[PDB]
């Protein structure tokens, strides 16, 4: 469990193991006093670098729980097809409704 | 980026359709039960889209 | 127990002992003729400060009876968040209907 009032606490695995919904209220219930007794070893700019890599890895975990809601992502653009010498590489204008009943 | 991947997504009921109205359906993410401070789907509702 | 027809009966406890709904009826069903034999000792305008403090506290009573109906007051403006060194603070423009099914 990471503590958001200390820069030397947040790692990538502490944010990823916490859920996306649980990441909302954990950041809103922190401490207003910022502690400077133990800073991050890569500087204060490096603690921003470590925290947000765990959020984008949690979007991949959110896509797993919603894999029964959307479909397999088709290739979007040209140049990517298995058999290109008889048919071209298609690509979707993704304006549809990705939804599984 | 810290408030783009910051939203409230309720899980859909088994066998139910998609939420379309933020005003009535509480499973809609822009519903006033989901409009928390400091988030962007409430900022989808502060600036109404 | 307050009585509206005399100056020196209304105190702070006398206004808040009756709620918002009952204060509609008893002030619309009070006496026309004002008595003046023993006025309010801080003057007849001093009790004007004494009554109306119980009204804005009487919707904090109605805030509790609708705490199972309305929402928690989110900060309407920025600057109010526990963490401001990694994430910003929004503020909810409270155009929404405080309404819990």
């Amino acid at each position: 469990a990471p503590q958001f009032h200390r820069p030397s606490t947040i790692t990538a695995d502490n944010v990823r193991a916490l859920g996306m919904r649980g990441l909302v209220l954990a950041t809103n219930n922190a401490q207003f006093i910022m502690d400077n007794s133990y800073p991050h070893p890569h500087g204060t700019q490096g603690a921003v670098r470590e925290f947000l890599r765990g959020q984008a890895a949690a979007l991949t975990d959110l896509g797993v729980t919603h894999a029964n809601n959307t479909f397999a992502p088709q290739p979007m653009f040209a140049g990517d097809a298995a058999a290109e010498w008889l048919r071209p590489s298609f690509g979707l204008k993704r304006t549809y409704s990705p939804f599984v009943v | 980026y810290a408030t783009l991947q910051n939203m409230v997504v309720p899980e859909i009921a088994p066998g139910e359709e998609c939420p379309s109205d933020p005003v009535t359906d509480p499973a809609h993410p822009l519903h006033p039960a989901n409009l928390v401070a400091n988030t962007v789907k409430r900022m989808f509702h502060n600036g109404r889209v």
